[PDB]
């Protein structure tokens, strides 16, 4: 069965580049599209964006050009860079499948200066 | 971007009874509205997609209507597990947006 | 089963695909008609030794699995049998992923070659919708 996990830091400087990792288990990432979406504090859901099986993307414009998706087959895993944070980017980050059925166990990145 | 707009905001209920919660979108979206459960400390659980389909693995007494711009996800028979937050997202156009969320309390 | 065309613009609009992804409704339409000439029942085998199939000629290479295909990776993760059917259902889902690609339509040879760039609105004119 398909299982998602994110791993990366969960503490972050300011301007600084804040990179996560899906690790997915189960099946081959060949076979699906995949996203990042993120919550922040107060229920607010934020899809990000997500990358296809051509390897074109999408990414949500709320972002301002920040961000970018990328696969490793591999090591069937994909990725997100989100460029220059600042605290306004501390949430929770989840990976996803396109469709929705497979979520990670979700994991919350604090951007603070300290 | 399209808006969806989930009102009201927080449901008080009794266990054993049935409600509606609502979801708005700004501009049509056809049938392109999916539902999903967020209990706190979890990553969110895709209840319905597609406006009405039905998802295996998910209890019966969710179902989803509508379609355009004003969607409903029912609960009959509303268990003590069913409490927490509700969330309506549409992937009709990109940006794909989620509601603001409605939250299933207890009276 | 064969769809009219209006009766399948109907069936389209109530399975969310009237602008779809930037995608009007005549857009599908049209593709049907060109793809399978509104037959829900079309198969046909390519040189690549993948398959077609259905409404929306979904390929057994990168979409559906037909099992019997080199390369197959299976995107819709469902059988290309389950795309036979007279109820557009399961075509609609898998046509939905397929177009969320960066390529869009284009995934549809037919629909590239008799439909993008004409006038595809006049698939739904004249229609009860």
């Amino acid at each position: 069965d398909v299982q998602l996990q994110e791993s990366g830091p969960s503490l972050v400087k300011p301007s600084q580049t804040l990179s996560l990792t899906c690790s997915v288990t189960g099946d081959s990432i060949t076979s699906d599209y995949w996203s990042w979406i993120r919550k922040f504090p107060g229920n607010r859901l934020e899809y990000m964006g997500y990358v296809s099986y051509s390897g074109s993307t999408y990414y949500n414009p709320s972002l301002k050009s920040r961000i970018s998706i990328t696969r490793d087959t591999s090591k069937n895993q994909y990725y997100l860079d989100l460029n220059s944070v600042t605290t306004e980017d501390t949430a929770t980050y989840y990976c996803a499948n396109w469709d929705g059925d497979y979520w990670g166990q979700g994991t919350l990145v604090t951007v603070s200066a300290a | 971007d399209i808006v969806l707009t989930q009102s009201p905001a927080t449901l008080s209920v009794t266990p054993g009874n049935s409600v509606s919660l609502s979801c708005r979108a700004s501009q049509s979206i056809g049938n392109n509205l999916h539902w999903y459960q967020q209990k706190s400390h979890e990553s969110p659980r895709l209840l319905i997609k597609a406006a009405s389909q039905s998802i295996s693995g998910i209890p019966s007494r969710f179902s989803g209507s509508g379609s355009g711009t004003d969607f409903t996800l029912s609960i009959n028979s509303v268990e003590t597990e069913d409490f927490g937050m509700y969330f309506c997202q549409q992937s009709n156009s990109w940006p794909y947006t989620f509601g603001g969320g409605t939250k299933l309390e207890i009276k | 089963k064969v769809f009219g065309r209006c009766e399948l613009a109907a069936a389209m609009k109530r399975h969310g695909l009237d602008n779809y992804r930037g995608y009007s409704l005549g857009n599908w339409v049209c593709a049907a008609k060109f793809e399978s000439n509104f037959n829900t029942q079309a198969t046909n085998r390519n040189t690549d030794g993948s398959t077609d199939y259905g409404i929306l000629q979904i390929n057994s290479r990168w979409w559906c699995n037909d099992g019997r295909t080199p390369g197959s990776r299976n995107l819709c993760n469902i059988p290309c049998s389950a795309l036979l059917s007279s109820d557009i259902t399961a075509s609609v889902n898998c046509a939905k992923k397929i177009v969320s690609d960066g390529n869009g339509m284009n995934a549809w040879v037919a629909w590239r070659n008799r439909c993008k760039g004409t006038d595809v609105q006049a698939w739904i004119r004249g229609c009860r919708l």
